[PDB]
């Protein structure tokens, strides 16, 4: 199949229930072993006297794609207008999935994951307080400006760097539809990876952990704009959709909260919610 | 003839019988091969030792007991003293290779308990102390036995180990997803998993990247009455399949 | 180059509407979310036995 | 001083120099560590964010026609560490080039790599080994000849190199627009 | 095109180029190759690490010297350390192998001398004390050559490396019967012989036994003259081919 | 008059994917960027000889 041709599909409907009459025999359907790793593929109709139903169910929302394929906040940032000497009129993001709870517990459901990915943002202004407020403020343009891993960092929010000569970026008014990129497979590797139990350096040292696979780069933000005499603040989510999607090695989903951006820490939970009793209603 | 709860598998130099298996676990569906001219991409030619690689190797085996919480250990590092397989980790920058995980545990039909036998694919664990990193030598033992802890607590750098979370902050009763076995004393005394290499990229450096981890944890605590044999250990013994290396130079860790 | 395809519709009482497809850019990354592939195979998970586990018969003899 | 200078592209070498004696070292990262980083492949690396092929290092003898020696060319994949010695070396990729007629001999280093690409910038995860060289036997030379000559080196990408993921280079900037 | 006197041998991860070499001499008119079916004894399964253990090993370089009276390495104890060759003789019982030998020896058009290159099978030496037994130490620095001497004498148990009698009780002028070339400075910088499994058995033990022995004596003596570069060296760098090995155990010595 | 031409999609594990292009423009400078193009010819650049160096011969001779 090829997950980029999305208009090709495969129409997969559930399981019938197929009629079964009574039995008194040799043969035992729900009696196996669990430690052989099995799963029992029983079916009532092996327990009970069934009828026949016709299933025209499908399992189409809980594909892979239509799972992950729904637009999730990941991210937002904030920064004022201002000169080269305001150190708050430009911001950045180090690219990161685990920073959000959200969207994190979803594709930590996976192993490993390769996707193509589709990159909407809302860039949100406020005028800040100010005996200058009264402003005829004119339409703010932004500047998204992706720098990969290697690039110069901006280092005020007027430098050669946002010049963009090689970087991608986004320029944006505001009013305006928000602002929307598609980026391919952007690995090193032959598919993300969500966990790396392993290190930084060849003497089992250095950083543990998924951190030293995903080095995606960063965002620089910017407003385009000379300031006003009173200050706008303005805040940018980056929402992110992987689309295209194929994954590999399913997990249990998080059950702990998640404490670190940085690495996989925990602190110990309790396996379910308490009740009242074995015996319930 | 042939009941099937018998079994003899070898490998190299090395035959394991078992009289009361429980079929056998074929990780993902995948039994283990050569990488390929397609999926391949360090241009070296490989180093294949067949038979003086690919054989079973006996790690350090554990006591189980009553409360003994749990125990794991860390591939392919925990071979990384066993034999030829180890030298060619050692001196090579790339290696690959699949497993045969046969664990090893007999007691008797008055004897009761039940231990899951799982192999866990990039099982990254978390730092006990979550502030924290974790490091190395609280992450693995080589070919001894790293253990689970019933306390939810340890020293500088410790994995936070406590079972039910099994050490990386997800329910342990869900670890079954991953290739897995159970060894119930009443129905078997052994188990045993085919692992192929499960990775993002096509080889990888042996000492760096724990592929995965095997955990055997007891869900129904190990017990047995009145003066009838104390002593029941779990031994683990692991061959490699398919293993190949690249990129050869000196002795390696730094 | 038009492609039409099939849409979602629904078991009907005892149909097939279709819709187009163009694509506007010069790369795959582009396109539209693969969401129409019901495909499935829990085998791998749910049966990763070596020797095939036949329902009707015993697990151990 | 000899970086802006000629020197800067001159190994020096020298007669009666003992046998398993380093040359030179360095670890392979093409577009990021200053032997290779600012050359036409260096460069070029430094426009994008990923790289990925074989290199090859052509070692050119630039001293008397009437002057021989041999030289060990090593290439040590990572996960061990520098080559300390001409053993290390030795038991990692390697040519013993002997010098004569033909001037010029060529270290081909291998795509040897977990992933199908670096990074161009230093990364632990993405490091590619050690490029030493050493004496594997000496330069020996005549009665009238100069005891210290040269060697000097070529580098240039396979037919199996390639970038990805491009981006602007640090190796130039401006404060303020040019008049 | 291809003057003669270029060559380029290239073997694992290995190449050895001469720009002036005098052919190659193939030990007895056999190029090396794999224990056949008929042939063969030990009934288990060989390990054949192909270019992991089939490469140029250097050896330690000696220096040439007016005066000094020649060199002897042992094999395949001089590569017992030489990477997973060495690894792969030590966890052997039994080992087979032919060998790429290629002696290094470069000075210029003003120096003199000349070297014979000389691959010696069974070389079994004598004790310079007649009366007793030789040993170990006093045959073998492994990697390290062991000089042969001018002196008709030596320490306890030494053996008799009296130059002209190549301590074996003969004389070294018919040592060419033996895959033999000559390094003669005016007309060669290398020689190349590609030695043979030469024994009287399919395979044997890999320490116990020295298969033979390789020899640079020195018949026309090292010269030149008025501050014409003094420091002329002799490397011996050798590869391993058709290499197989049987029997595994545990690290071996004793 | 579309012309139907084939997108940057990428190795498959052991594909073609189409897109759709109307040129709006009288002027051909109006037209996409040539981004499809990866021909190249390195030999004026690493080989400008007027005898051909055989790789496996000694260049000097
Ligand atoms: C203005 C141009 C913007 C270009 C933005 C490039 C963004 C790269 C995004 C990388 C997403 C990586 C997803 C990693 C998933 C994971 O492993 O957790
Ligand atoms: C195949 O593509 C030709 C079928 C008719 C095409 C109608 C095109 C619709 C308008 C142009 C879309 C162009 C997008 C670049
Ligand atoms: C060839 O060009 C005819 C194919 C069908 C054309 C559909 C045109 C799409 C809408 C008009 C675009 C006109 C641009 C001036």
């Amino acid at each position: 199949g090829d997950v980029q041709n999305a208009v090709e599909g495969a129409m997969v409907r559930v399981a019938d229930t197929v009629q079964t009459s009574a039995t008194n025999s040799e043969r035992v359907p729900n009696l196996t072993a669990v430690e052989t790793g099995h799963t029992s593929q029983a079916v009532p109709g092996d327990t009970m006297q069934t009828r026949h139903v016709i299933n025209n169910h499908v399992r189409s929302e809980s594909t892979i794609e239509n799972f992950l394929a729904r637009s999730a906040c990941v991210f937002y940032l904030e920064y004022k207008t201002g000169t080269k000497e305001d150190s708050n009129s430009f911001n950045n993001w180090v690219i990161t999935t685990r920073r959000v709870a959200q969207l994190r517990r979803k594709l930590e459901m996976f192993t490993y994951l390769r996707f193509d990915m589709e990159i909407t943002v809302v860039i949100t202004s406020s005028q800040d307080q100010s005996t200058s407020q009264n402003q005829n403020a004119p339409v703010l343009t932004h500047q998204i400006m992706y720098v990969p891993p290697g690039g110069p960092i901006p280092v005020s929010v007027d430098d050669y760097s946002w010049q963009t000569s090689t970087n991608p970026s986004i320029f944006w008014t505001e009013g305006n539809a928000p602002a929307r990129m598609s980026i391919p497979f952007i690995s090193i590797g032959n598919a993300y990876s969500n966990f790396y139990d392993g290190w930084s350096h060849f003497s089992q040292a250095g950083v543990y952990g998924f951190t030293t696979l995903n080095n995606m780069g960063q965002l620089f933000f910017r407003h385009v704009n000379k300031p006003n005499p009173a200050a706008i603040t303005s805040v940018a989510r980056i929402y992110f959709k992987p689309k295209h999607v194929r994954a590999w090695v399913p997990r249990p989903p998080r059950l702990c909260p998640y404490i670190n951006s940085t690495n996989v820490n925990f602190e110990p939970k309790p396996v379910t919610e308490v009740r009242t009793n074995i015996i319930t209603t | 003839g042939y009941s099937d709860r018998v079994r003899s598998i070898t490998l190299g130099n090395s035959t394991i019988t078992t009289q009361e298996c429980a079929n056998v676990v074929v990780g993902y569906g995948e039994w283990p091969e050569y990488l390929s001219d397609n999926e391949a991409t360090a241009e070296d030619q490989p180093t294949q030792p067949d038979v003086a690689t690919c054989r079973f190797y006996t790690l350090d085996s554990v006591q189980w007991e009553n409360g003994s919480p749990g125990w794991w250990w860390k591939f392919p590092d925990a071979l990384r003293d066993m034999g030829l397989f180890g030298q060619n980790m050692y001196y090579h920058y790339l290696g690959r290779a699949g497993y045969t995980i046969h664990v090893q545990c007999n007691a008797s039909k008055f004897h009761q308990g039940c231990i899951l036998v799982v192999c866990v694919p990039e099982a990254e664990m978390g730092s006990a102390q979550t502030s924290g990193v974790v490091n190395y030598e609280h992450i693995s033992k080589g070919e001894i036995a790293s253990r689970f802890t019933t306390t939810t607590t340890a020293e500088d750098h410790g994995v936070q180990a406590a079972v039910w979370n099994a050490g990386m902050g997800v329910g342990v009763g869900n670890l079954t997803i991953f290739p897995h076995q159970w060894i119930n004393l009443r129905t078997n005394n052994s188990a045993t998993i085919v692992m192929p290499y499960v990775n993002s990229v096509p080889m990888d450096n042996m000492y760096r990247h724990h592929n995965f981890t095997l955990m055997i944890i007891p869900f129904v605590p190990l017990d047995f009455s009145a003066g009838a044999s104390t002593y029941v250990p779990i031994t683990v013994t692991v061959a490699p399949m398919c293993a190949e290396y690249n990129g050869l130079r000196l002795a390696g860790h730094q | 180059g038009a492609q039409v395809s099939t849409q979602k519709t629904g078991a009907h009482e005892t149909s097939i509407i279709h819709y187009t497809n163009i694509n506007y850019y010069k790369d795959a990354a582009s396109n539209s979310a693969n969401r129409q592939d019901f495909t499935q195979d829990p085998g791998k998970f749910t049966e990763p036995m070596k020797d095939v586990m036949i329902k009707t018969l015993p697990a151990l003899n | 001083a000899k970086v802006s200078s000629m020197e800067a592209y001159r190994v020096e070498l020298s007669t009666n120099t003992n046998a398993g004696t380093q040359v030179f070292g360095f670890q392979l990262n093409p577009g990021a560590e200053s032997v290779m980083n600012r050359t036409l492949m260096g460069e070029i690396l430094n426009y994008y964010a990923h790289w990925s092929g074989s290199i090859k290092i052509t070692f050119v003898f630039c001293g008397s026609a009437m002057t021989t020696g041999k030289f060990l060319l090593s290439y040590a994949p990572p996960g061990a560490g520098a080559p300390k010695t001409r053993k290390d070396a030795m038991l990692g990729t390697h040519v013993v080039w002997d010098v004569g007629l033909q001037s010029s001999c060529v270290l081909c280093i291998p795509w040897i790599s977990q992933t199908h690409y670096r990074f161009v910038e230093k990364d632990p995860y993405t490091n590619a080994g050690f490029v030493t060289c050493w004496y594997q036997t000496s330069v020996v030379s005549p009665a009238s000849n100069q005891p210290k000559c040269y060697m000097m080196c070529m580098v240039s990408a396979c037919n199996d190199f390639s970038v990805r993921m491009l981006r602007d280079t640090k190796f130039i900037e401006q404060t303020s627009f040019y008049q």
